[PDB]
């Protein structure tokens, strides 16, 4: 021993030298809500384990109005329009 | 209905239609009719030299026969 | 002068060669070896390698170099380098390029340099030899000799490849 | 003369800039059907030089139809700023233009414009497909009416 | 003289492209209860400069992250290459009789990947990378099969000359030869052309490269005659069947969903590949087989 | 000797200098050999070519067909270093010190 | 029998292209084996010059080689020209 | 009442193999896409000239 | 002389067309890998057409199948112990 080799470590038993700690690359993307697949407003988040995902997270809430709020203010007739925007693809429904 | 697009390709058709055209005209226009000999080997490169040195105007294209022997 | 036209090619071949061996960002080195990958053809085609001057550019330049560009797409260090980030890269990018142009001076100075071999600077196309070459390229039917004559070189390279496979995958198969 | 060359340029290089502006959406609501319901083959905009394409860095109006709601009011600024010059933006819908129905409620910005410096302003709830178009119609005859090159030459 | 012929040989395929945009849309256009471009001059003529001439009055749009020299330069090669492509094509007489130009078109080829590569890389958005990553992956699969399909079939012709390849086809178009081979290079080119400020030269680049590859196609199966007497009749001909080609390259691209990742290396590798290998083999031995190997010379 | 023999020559030279000059990256330094090995490529070919050496002009090509083999492993253990560590440094190439 | 037509009863229905290619490469292997043709290959890529066809001296014991080209002595190919 | 959807039973015969097969080997059902979209190509259009003629309401 | 003067016209053409558009206003890289070892191999294999024309087409017909056939068994190798099957 010396003063230079006063601090390396004897090599692990098993050959096998400490793993090192956490490196994963789960990468978080936002697909939208300007992307077209998205529908307009969807704040999609979610994480890629590589090309592989564990989790998506769909943020919605882009498009909240509080119709219900604003129904509490009108008569029935005048909340009728409000269940007429909801569904703005089968409407009638 | 679709009589439409020949207005689009035409332009298209007529400009592809130049390279092809120029090519091959100014061939022979640089050439003198015949094509510009092509030398895929040293044969047909070293053919085309002694056509330019025998021709004597120093131009391959230009070809002397039976007259330039006598 | 197209006289010396060689010669162009020769000393922008190294100096490519001295871009990426000052060590830069290993993408912005791979830019600096393909434009010598560029002309490294241009020296054979100029000698008559049609063949092999266009492997350069098929196998070697638009072959492994995309996958060395895609792992340094891949690995992505916490900032991609440049030359401008490292100034030993800079010192060393003018001494290259200085050292070559010295000793380019002074081979075309007195054409007998005897650095490591004693040369002569004389031009390029001096070397070259006559006699026509027939209706086959030399380049091409020499190759072509590996389907008649390389019956060994065959049976070795597409073995190694075969093992070359082989060891990809169980090395990248990680335990 | 000297006006009358900046006149000719000015004409060619705000002529197809009325004809090849390509619209941007960001789609929000129940605006966000006529905004392609137009692309659909009855009221044809592909044949007016304008195609939809979100393309955020290569486009030229964005047509901002929906309800505006403050959670997203970042991302519409965002994409205003990474919009380039010269760059439009169209108000369909009475609840993007002025907030229309849901004027009164929380979760959505009076107006687009209290956002965004916002071009002509199409009326509807949901604006009947060809009003866009007339109002895209309007854009392109706004292009017209300026003299960029002129102004620039006054100076 | 010969800068003309240069000249002559760009210009009118960039006006080729140009007018290529409206084509793309309108052939597009009565194929989708559409009109295609018609308020831009007669019928769209205007649009082709239209498109051309409003993109360049943009601003060049760069963020600042992005690396100004790779930015450019990535563009600038994706033309240039590009537009040497055109040049050994066998139009009649082609502008440079390469010996070896079947390895002059591929190899180039092969050098496309970098416009994308570094335009993406350069970006430094995590949405640029992995679609650069995306689109190098992609191309470089195809690479492979670009390659043993071409050795395949132009072991009938003779030589990677080709001006070679007129005189090979001749009475009997080639397709009849090597159809299954021939769906598989349509299907090739197709991958390799990505199609299913400084952008309008970008956008020129990937529209010229789809003429030519259709045109490299047309050359290579769809063949033709040439009189030399009258070589016009081979330029008609030819530039016929590119534009045909190109119609279908637009044909499919308003036909079909997208491919999955997966699906587009698996379609290849283990697909396309093996079926490659052994049309491959069969094209070797077929001539030896039948002592109809072309010459050399 | 003329210069095209030289010039490369000491093209390689520098790519030996670098290759041997490790500055923090491996993957530069891996991209050093390939450059390296094409002055092998260009001197073989040079000199076949020059000489008509017919049959040896397939030897150039093999060259290729095995250096950039070899070159895949180089990537190969590069890009599971890569994994362990965190990057190509050649700095933390030491955890075999003793 | 009923193993080997199950089996490619099997692979067609999974994997057409799989047993396509394997046929293909599998038949290509064997043609040049028992080919009628490839003794004509050979033998008509023996009978293309590339070279000049040196003469050799005259001296008599050689009445097999022509003296003329057109002289009927020497190796003939109206096979060639037929087949 | 309802009706399925998915199931199918592909016959397992020599005659049906050969066709699916065949399908998968020289397609037929992209083909099919493709005289699908060049009907579509042949007929007039739908678009509506603007404001030369508007819509019916 | 005209092989410089190609590849110098459409450089510039290209550079000016820029300059017009500048001043005027681990299993990705396995898959990778594998296409370079089977990119070597096709090299071998491209100088088939002027092989095919050599005097001893048997000697010719023996490797140029046996290529062929190592490119279908690193294939099949590759495919059966996953590998040309892409992670996902
Ligand atoms: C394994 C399959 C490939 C090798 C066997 C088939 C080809 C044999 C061959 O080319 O032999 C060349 C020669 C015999 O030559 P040949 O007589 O067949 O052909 C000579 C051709 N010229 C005249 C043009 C040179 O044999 C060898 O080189 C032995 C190669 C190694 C064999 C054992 C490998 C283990
Ligand atoms: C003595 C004879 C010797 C030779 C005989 C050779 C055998 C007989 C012929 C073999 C089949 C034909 C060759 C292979 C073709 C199919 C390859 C393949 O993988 O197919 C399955 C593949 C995949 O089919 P799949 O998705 O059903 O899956 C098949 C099986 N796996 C899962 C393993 C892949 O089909 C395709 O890829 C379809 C095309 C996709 C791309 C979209 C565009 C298509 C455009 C079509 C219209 C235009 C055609 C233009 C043609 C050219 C014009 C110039
Ligand atoms: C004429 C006489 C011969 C007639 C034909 C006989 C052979 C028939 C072979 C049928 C296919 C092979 C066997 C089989 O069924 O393999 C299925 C399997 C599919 O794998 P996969 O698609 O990944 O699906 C499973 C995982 N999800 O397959 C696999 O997993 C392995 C796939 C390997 C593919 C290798 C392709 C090599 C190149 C093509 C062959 C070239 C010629 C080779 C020499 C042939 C000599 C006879
Ligand atoms: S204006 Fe009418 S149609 Fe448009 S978003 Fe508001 S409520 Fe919906």
């Amino acid at each position: 021993p010396t003063k230079e080799t006063a601090h390396w470590k004897p090599p692990p038993w098993n050959d096998v030298d400490p793993p090192k700690d956490t490196l994963v690359s789960n990468l978080t993307l936002n697909f939208g809500p300007q992307h077209p697949a998205a529908h307009g407003v969807l704040r999609l988040v979610m994480e890629l384990s590589g090309e592989m995902v564990r989790k998506c997270d769909p943020h919605i809430g882009l498009l909240h109005r509080g119709t219900e709020k604003l129904i509490e203010y009108k008569t029935y007739l005048q909340a009728l329009p409000y269940f007429d925007r909801l569904d703005y693809v089968s409407m009638m429904c | 209905m679709w009589f439409e697009i020949l207005p689009g390709i035409a332009v298209m058709a007529a400009c592809l239609f130049i390279p092809g055209m120029a090519t091959a005209h100014i061939h022979k226009f640089t050439n003198g009719g015949k094509e510009k000999r092509v030398a895929h080997f040293s044969y047909q490169w070293n053919l085309m030299e002694r056509d330019r040195c025998i021709s004597g105007v120093n131009r391959y294209h230009v070809t002397k026969g039976l007259e330039n022997i006598d | 002068m197209t006289m010396y036209i060689a010669f162009i090619l020769s000393t922008i071949f190294v100096i490519g060669f001295v871009g990426f061996s000052s060590k830069p960002s290993p993408i912005y080195g791979g830019l600096g070896l393909i434009v010598s990958g560029g002309v490294g053809c241009g020296i054979v085609l100029n000698f008559g390698g049609s063949f092999l001057g266009l492997m350069v550019f098929l196998i070697y330049l638009g072959g492994m170099l995309v996958v060395f560009g895609y792992t340094t797409a891949m690995a992505t260090e916490m900032y991609p380098e440049v030359w401008v980030s490292n100034k030993t890269v800079f010192g060393a990018f003018v001494s290259g390029l200085m050292m070559e142009f010295c000793m380019v001076y002074y081979a075309l100075k007195e054409e007998e340099v005897e650095i490591i071999f004693k040369f002569n600077g004389l031009g390029d196309w001096v070397i070259y030899d006559t006699g026509d070459s027939g209706f086959f390229s030399e380049e091409a039917m020499g190759i072509a000799a590996l389907y008649s004559y390389g019956t060994w070189l065959v049976i070795v390279t597409g073995w190694s490849l075969l093992i070359g496979v082989v060891v990809i995958m169980e090395i990248t198969r990680g335990n | 003369r000297g006006e009358y060359v900046v006149a000719k340029l000015d004409d060619l290089v705000n002529w197809a800039r009325r004809s090849s502006l390509w619209p941007m959406t960001f789609g929000l609501a129940c605006c966000a059907v006529e905004m392609m319901h137009m692309a659909a083959p009855r009221y044809d905009m592909d044949r007016f030089g304008v195609v939809f394409r979100a393309s955020p860095r290569q486009s030229d109006v964005m047509i901002v139809a929906g309800t505006l709601t403050n959670k997203m009011a970042p991302a519409l600024r965002k994409v205003y700023d990474q919009m380039p010059e010269p760059r439009y933006v169209v108000s369909m819908g009475s609840c993007a233009n002025g907030g229309g129905y849901y004027h009164y409620s929380y979760s959505v910005v009076r107006g687009c414009d209290r956002i965004v410096p916002v071009d002509i302003y199409v009326p509807g709830c949901p604006p009947t497909a060809e009003a866009l178009l007339y109002g895209i119609l309007q854009l392109q005859r706004k292009i017209k009416r300026e003299k960029r090159l002129r102004i620039w030459y006054r100076r | 003289m010969f800068m003309i012929n240069i000249l002559s040989l760009i210009i009118p395929i960039l006006l080729a492209v140009a007018f290529l945009t409206l084509v793309e849309r309108k052939v597009l256009g009565y194929m989708q209860l559409r009109k295609g471009p018609n308020v831009v001059g007669p019928y769209g003529l205007l649009q082709p400069i239209a498109d051309a001439l409003k993109l360049v009055t943009k601003e060049p749009l760069r963020p600042g992250t992005s690396s100004i020299s790779m930015f450019i330069i990535a563009p600038i090669l994706g033309l240039s290459l590009a537009l040497t492509m055109w040049v050994p094509l066998p139009m009649p007489y082609p502008l440079i009789n390469m010996n070896l130009g079947v390895l002059f078109m591929l190899a180039m080829s092969s050098l496309a990947v970098y416009s994308i590569l570094w335009s993406g890389w350069a970006s430094n958005s995590k949405y640029a990378l992995i679609g650069a990553l995306r689109a190098v992956a992609q191309t470089i699969s195809y690479e492979v099969t670009l390659a043993i399909i071409l050795l395949s079939v132009l072991l009938m012709n003779g030589s990677y000359t080709l001006s070679t390849l007129i005189t090979t086809q001749e009475h009997i178009w080639m397709i009849f030869t090597s159809w299954p081979l021939a769906m598989m290079w349509f299907i090739s080119t197709l991958a390799e052309t990505n199609r299913a400020g400084p952008f309008a030269m970008f956008f020129m680049a990937e529209y010229a490269n789809i003429i030519m590859m259709n045109a490299f196609t047309a050359i290579l199966f769809l063949g033709a005659s040439h009189d030399p007497h009258t070589p016009e009749l081979y330029t008609i001909n030819f530039v016929l069947k590119t534009l045909a080609l190109t119609i279908t390259f637009l044909w499919i691209r308003a036909s079909y969903p997208r491919f999955r990742y997966d699906q587009l290396m698996h379609l290849l590798w283990k697909s396309f590949l093996p079926l490659t290998l052994a049309l491959c083999m069969w094209h070797i031995s077929l001539p030896i087989m039948t002592a109809s190997i072309p010459p050399q010379s | 000797m003329p210069l095209v023999y030289m010039n490369i020559i000491m093209a390689f030279a520098i790519a030996l200098a670098g290759l041997l000059m490790y500055r923090s990256h491996l993957m530069s330094s891996l991209l050093c050999l390939e450059g390296m090995m094409l002055s092998l490529f260009i001197m073989s070919t040079l000199i076949i070519l020059n000489t008509h050496f017919t049959l040896a002009n397939m030897m150039p090509i093999i060259l290729l067909v095995f250096a950039a083999c070899e070159a895949a492993l180089g990537l190969s253990l590069l890009v599971m270093v890569s994994n362990t560590y965190g990057t190509d440094y050649v700095q933390n190439l030491n955890l075999l010190q003793c | 029998a009923g193993r080997i037509a199950s089996f490619l009863k099997n692979a067609w229905a999974k994997e057409p292209v799989l047993v396509a290619s394997f046929a293909i490469g599998g038949l290509a292997i064997i043609l040049p084996s028992l080919s009628p043709y490839t003794n004509y290959a050979i033998r008509i890529n023996r009978a293309t010059p590339y070279n000049y066809p040196v003469p050799l001296r005259d001296d008599g014991n050689m009445p097999d080689v022509p003296s003329h080209p057109q002289d009927p002595q020497g190796p003939s190919l109206e096979w060639l020209k037929n087949l | 009442t309802y009706k399925f959807v998915n199931m199918r039973e592909p016959s397992m015969d020599m005659k049906s193999v050969t066709d699916r097969a065949a399908q998968t080997l020289l397609w037929t059902e992209l083909v099919r896409g493709l005289g699908m979209t060049l009907s579509y190509l042949f007929r007039e259009p739908a678009t509506i000239n603007y404001p030369f003629e508007k819509g019916p309401l | 002389m005209n092989i410089m003067l190609t590849l110098l016209t459409n450089v510039t053409l290209a550079s000016l067309l820029v300059l017009i558009a500048f001043w005027l206003p681990m299993k990705f890289f396995l898959v990778a890998i594998t296409f370079l070892l089977f990119d070597l191999e096709i090299a071998l294999l491209l100088p088939l057409p002027w092989a095919s024309q050599t005097n001893n087409l048997k000697t010719m017909l023996t490797m140029a199948l046996f290529l062929l056939i190592l490119l279908a068994a690193s294939l099949a190798y590759e495919w059966t112990q996953k590998g040309l099957e892409w992670a996902e």
